């Protein structure tokens, strides 16, 4: 299936990313540098940071307690579709899936 | 030897582990620390060894409580406390908000942007290391490739000089392998004596190195001091040595015992990174710990205030609720859990350099010595620990079946 991850500058990156593989993860692997993911993706560190275009958010599981607490200290603006992408787990259902990054992690 | 059982320890919870000294050693470390997975033995045991403990023998524990800084503190992360005595290396002892302003700056260091562009040297200093070995039809791996490839990676990233080699490697050598002749705050003081003249001087003279980032970062808003600087660049240095000379020496050692996996990472060299991820899990090494910040009752067992819990990152990958025949190497493994770099915030901060290395290390030497064995009537000796690892590898080889490259 295929992510597409949008920089803060607009510049588009579109990923071939496995059943089973976090949106951290395949950031992280292939260069999106805008994803930071230190924690390594236990909802730990909140920079994996992503803004779910509207148009999958009823298509991704909805963010745990766990997630929704780290999210109150991500460092770019919290918006109502923020969630972390290390939380975010690729599937068939979800191919196509936008998401932006912010202009910062830490 | 063995402490008394504290009220609150129901004896039926106790069970026979020194950490130091496992019983069957011998088959190797992480065969020794399965014994805590048999049958019967509870996801959360008691030891008398080692001023009393717990441990979380199972993986679904040890995430949990690594994800439990509020219950489970780092600072006081070593087994036995008074062996983190004269420890205070940053940011290990540190929990959020603080531990993450730490972490941000050492991610200027040594974060996934900066190791890419570090590659090449890597595989420059790999290949001469290993070419200088290729031709000897003999090594002692653990010496002669596994020590002096990391020390040197942090040289370059630092800025350092190759001549201050024999100085680091002593020092560290005496933190970590104590010959007697130095206590572990000696060495550690001698360390940070010689950091922090370097950088004071690149606080006011800034390069691009690893010293020069760190030493002109900001931690909670305000400029970094010589004093935290100096504790985490220590552990920038230390972080990334005895757990890569150890795991590349168990991973090696089990490539010279076994030819249809070296001959499947020659046949396939794009299977090394997965290779590389497998033997994490099936090598992981490291085994620390936190402390109870209060009375709290986890999975039924009733921990107090100061317990100290011993979460060994080895044991997550071994745990066959996990993996499948979990002492078994299978490169195609499809879903390979560990938590070898650790879990929560805390995980390797050097993840992605470890990784770098490894993967390096591999494709270079298999391109150059594809064939190669345990020295004959050779003893391979574990050592168990915080950081386990193996004393010596003596590897030998036939020249004739080398290639330079
Ligand atoms: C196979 C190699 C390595 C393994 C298995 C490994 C394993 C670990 C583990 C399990 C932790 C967490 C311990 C805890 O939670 O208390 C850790 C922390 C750390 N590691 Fe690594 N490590 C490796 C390589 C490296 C390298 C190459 C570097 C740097 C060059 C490094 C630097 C650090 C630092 C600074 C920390 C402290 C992070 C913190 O406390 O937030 N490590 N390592
Ligand atoms: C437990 C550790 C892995 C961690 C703190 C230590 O001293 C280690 C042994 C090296 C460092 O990275
Ligand atoms: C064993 C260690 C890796 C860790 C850091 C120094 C060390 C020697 C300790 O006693 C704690
Ligand atoms: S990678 Fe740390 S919260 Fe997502
Ligand atoms: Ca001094």
């Amino acid at each position: 299936s295929k992510v597409v991850y949008v920089s803060h500058d607009g510049t588009r990156r579109e990923l071939d990313v496995a059943c089973g593989v976090s949106l951290m993860q395949a950031a992280v692997s292939n260069g999106i540098y805008d994803i930071v993911g230190d924690c390594g993706g236990s909802a730990s560190c909140a920079t994996c940071h992503v803004y779910v275009n509207e148009a999958f958010t009823d298509k991704v599981p909805a963010a745990n307690e766990r997630e929704i607490g780290m999210l109150e200290s991500v460092t770019a603006e919290l918006k109502p579709n923020s969630r972390l992408c290390c939380q975010i787990i690729m599937t068939p259902e979800l191919d196509g899936i936008v998401v932006d990054v912010p202009d910062r992690q830490w | 030897n063995l402490a008394p059982l504290p009220p609150h320890v129901p004896e039926h919870l106790v069970f026979d582990f020194d950490m130091y000294n496992p019983s069957n050693l011998s088959a190797g470390v992480q065969e020794a620390w399965a014994v805590l997975q048999e049958s019967n033995v509870p996801d959360l045991v008691w030891t008398r060894s080692n001023g009393g403990h717990w441990i979380a023998t199972r993986g679904q524990l040890i995430r949990e409580a690594y994800e439990d800084y509020r219950h489970f503190s780092s600072e006081s992360p070593f087994i036995p406390r008074e062996a983190g005595e004269a420890y205070d290396f940053i940011p290990t002892s540190m929990d959020p908000p603080e531990q993450r302003q730490f972490r941000a700056l050492a991610n200027q260091v040594v974060g996934m942007p900066v190791v890419d562009k570090l590659e090449n040297r890597i595989q420059e200093l790999a290949s001469s290391l290993i070419e200088s070995l290729r031709p000897q039809g003999q090594c002692n791996f653990t010496e002669d490739y596994a020590e002096p490839f990391p020390i040197r990676i942090f040289m370059l990233l630092a800025g350092l000089p190759e001549e201050d080699i024999p100085h680091l490697k002593y020092l560290t050598d005496q933190m970590t392998r104590p010959d007697g002749s130095m206590t572990f705050a000696e060495a550690k003081e001698a360390l940070y004596d010689y950091l922090i003249p370097i950088i004071e001087q690149r606080r006011q003279k800034p390069g691009t190195d690893a010293i020069s980032i760190v030493a002109n970062g900001q931690v909670n808003g305000r400029p970094i001091t010589s004093d935290e600087a100096k504790r985490m660049c220590g552990l920038l240095l230390v972080g990334g040595l005895d757990t890569v000379v150890n795991f590349l020496s168990f991973s090696m050692e089990f490539l010279a015992k076994s030819p249809e996996h070296r001959q499947e990472l020659i046949e396939r060299p794009e299977r090394i990174p997965a290779a590389s991820e497998e033997l994490l899990r099936r090598f992981s090494l490291v085994a620390d710990g936190r402390i109870l910040t209060s009375d709290y009752e986890f999975h039924g067992v009733q921990l107090k205030k100061g317990d100290q819990i011993l979460l060994p990152q080895m044991l997550s990958g071994l745990d066959e609720r996990e993996n499948a025949a979990p002492m078994h190497v299978d490169f195609s493994r499809q879903c390979v859990s560990h938590t070898t770099f650790g879990h929560g915030s805390h995980l390797c901060l050097g993840q992605h350099l470890a990784r770098r290395e490894i993967i390096v290390t591999l494709k270079e030497w298999l391109t150059r010595i594809p064939d190669f064995s345990i020295a004959p009537g050779a003893q391979i000796q574990h050592k168990s620990g915080i950081v386990s690892g193996v004393q010596a590898l003596p590897l030998v080889w036939d020249p004739a079946t080398t290639k330079a490259v």
